[PDB]
Formats: structure tokens, C-alpha cells, sequence
């Protein structure tokens, strides 16, 4: 009935540290990843009714799906809304070449709704163009800014790895299977607790998942953009884990 | 220089820990980075607990 990448609540599209509070449920693929104890530690991106995409280091504490709870359709972090879904992980799938990305099998396929819709996947080895404005979302640390406790968004330009790897920026750390994004002056960035969440770029019709929030030098510092896993370099692996499972 | 100045790459996960300065760090990596910096070693900063201070 629904299709990927198409929010039924129009995003706010601001000009997570900085950014703004999102319009509730304008990022319907945003997941909150919690331990059995039920508290938010990572984001995630719904790929399809049963599967989630997240960062590997979100999983490096327990190899057991019973230790993970994915929260779908949420806007508030602690006082979850009444429609929100709470589905338990059944399998975890680590990227085999030790990259910071992983897949989660949902025990009960989440029901798609006006507030729970998956994101679209890029085409293999697509390279987001330099200065493309994309969005990052999540519940992570806010540093001095507003909106702690609610889903935030930030609109940020991609910086091509070539520039991002220059010495004054991230000095050779980034490499091919990752992308950069952020403002040269700082002040707007994902941060701790946003890991594993989406970086999406609008393409004509819909949003495309192009990055997975991964790491950085601090958060929102000048000359230090955030680093994201390049989702397009992995789609051929994602489908197979869904395909062959 | 970067290690000494407290500039380190860290995952953006929220797994808070407690330093001996009674400050909560949002994950072990961030605390590890300050511990090894000049200002952390200045204050004999160390990890005291594997949860947020007071939580
Ligand atoms: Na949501
Ligand atoms: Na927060
Ligand atoms: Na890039």
C-alpha cells in the first residue's frame, strides 16, 4: 500500500547537535534501538517490514538478538506514543569485512502505517555528489542545543571524501566505504546516541538512505564533519541477507 | 599532538560511563580519549564505573 522513502507527514526541512525537532513522524523509517532493559542507545533505519539497518558498534556488547528491542514510529524518547511499535530482534547479521554496518531481523514484521514506513536503498556504488544537502535524524546527544528527548533532524551538505580527507579536516581517516557530511564552521552534527541512524538524501520523489551514522572527532566541531557508512557500497550485501533469509 | 590535545575518533553510540572527576561521558571511547589527553592526565582522570555517574 505504501512505498519506501515517502513520509506521510511532510518533513520540516531545517536550514543531534543543532538542527531542529522534527515534525512528529516525518521520518517514519527512524528506529530507536534499545536493550532488553529498554533504553535508547542507538538509531536504526527500517529497510523492509522485518529488517533494520544499523551500525555494527551498536551491537558489539552482546551477540544475542534477545538483548535488543527496536522501537518504530516514535517521536518522544522516553514517554513512547500509544501507536508506537515495540518489536524484538530475532537475528543479527554483521557485515563480513568488519565494516560499521549490520542487519536486524524482527521477530514480528512491523505493520506499515502512516507513521511506520521504510526507506529506499541507493543503487550499488552510487556516490552522493559533493555539496548535496541530506538529512540526518535521531535522539542522540544535543550538547548546548534544544530538543533533547525528542526526535531531531539536521540538514547537512555532503563533503566529498577527497576534501574530507585533507589534513585540516579528517586527515586520511575516511576512505572509500564511508562519506562525510557537516558544515565547515561546525555547530550542526549528529552525536552520541545517533549512531546507526539514517542519513537520507532526497531524489526527485523520495528519500534514499545514503549513510549510516558512524563516528567523528567529537561532535559539531569546526573543520570536523561527521563520518557515515556509505550505504551504496553495501546494498548487494543487504539484499542477500534479506533475500537468503 | 591530536592524542595529547584530546582529539580522537569515537563511535557516536550512547553507552555512558563515569570518570573519577564525577563527570558522565557518553561512551567509553570519549572517556578513554580525555584520560589520555594532557588535560586528563593533568587531573589523573580515570574510569570509575561502567554506567553514568549516579544512574
Ligand atoms: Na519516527
Ligand atoms: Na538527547
Ligand atoms: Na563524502
Amino acid at each position: 500500500s505504501f512505498d519506501c522513502g515517502k513520509p506521510q507527514v511532510e518533513p520540516k526541512k531545517c536550514p543531534v547537535v543543532g538542527g531542529c525537532v522534527a515534525h512528529p513522524h516525518s521520518w517514519p523509517w527512524q528506529v530507536s534501538l534499545r536493550t532488553r532493559f529498554g533504553m535508547h542507545f542507538c538509531g536504526g533505519t527500517l529497510i523492509s517490514p522485518e529488517w533494520v539497518l544499523t551500525a555494527a558498534h551498536c551491537l558489539e556488547k552482546s551477540p544475542r538478538p534477545s538483548s535488543y528491542k527496536v522501537i518504530l514510529g516514535a517521536h518522544q524518547e522516553v514517554n513512547l506514543e500509544p501507536h508506537v511499535q515495540e518489536i524484538e530482534v530475532s537475528r543479527l547479521f554483521l557485515e563480513p569485512t568488519r565494516k560499521d554496518i549490520a542487519l536486524l531481523k524482527l521477530s514480528s514484521p512491523a505493520v506499515i502505517t502512516d507513521k511506520v514506513i521504510p526507506a529506499c536503498l541507493p543503487s550499488p556504488n552510487y556516490v552522493v555528489a559533493d555539496r548535496t544537502e541530506c538529512f540526518i535524524t535521531g535522539w542522540g546527544e544535543t550538547q548546548g542545543t534544544f530538543g533533547a528527548g525528542l526526535l531531531k533532524e539536521a540538514q547537512l551538505p555532503v563533503i566529498e571524501n577527497k576534501v574530507c580527507n585533507r589534513y585540516e579536516f579528517l586527515n586520511g581517516r575516511v576512505q572509500s566505504t564511508e562519506l562525510c557530511a557537516g558544515h565547515l564552521a561546525g555547530g550542526t552534527d549528529s552525536c552520541q546516541g545517533d549512531s546507526g541512524g539514517p542519513l537520507v538524501c532526497f531524489e526527485k520523489d523520495k528519500y534514499i538512505l545514503q549513510g549510516v551514522t558512524s563516528w567523528g572527532l567529537g561532535c559539531a566541531r569546526p573543520n570536523k564533519p561527521g563520518v557515515y557508512v556509505r550505504v551504496s557500497r553495501f546494498v548487494t550485501w543487504i539484499e542477500g541477507v534479506m533475500r537468503n533469509n | 599532538s591530536d592524542a595529547e590535545r584530546g582529539v580522537c575518533a569515537c563511535p557516536r553510540i550512547y553507552m555512558p560511563v563515569c570518570g573519577s572527576n564525577l563527570k558522565t561521558y557518553n561512551n567509553d571511547c570519549l572517556l578513554r580519549c580525555e584520560i589520555n589527553s594532557d588535560l586528563g592526565r593533568a587531573n589523573n582522570l580515570r574510569k570509575i564505573a561502567d554506567q553514568a555517574c549516579d544512574n
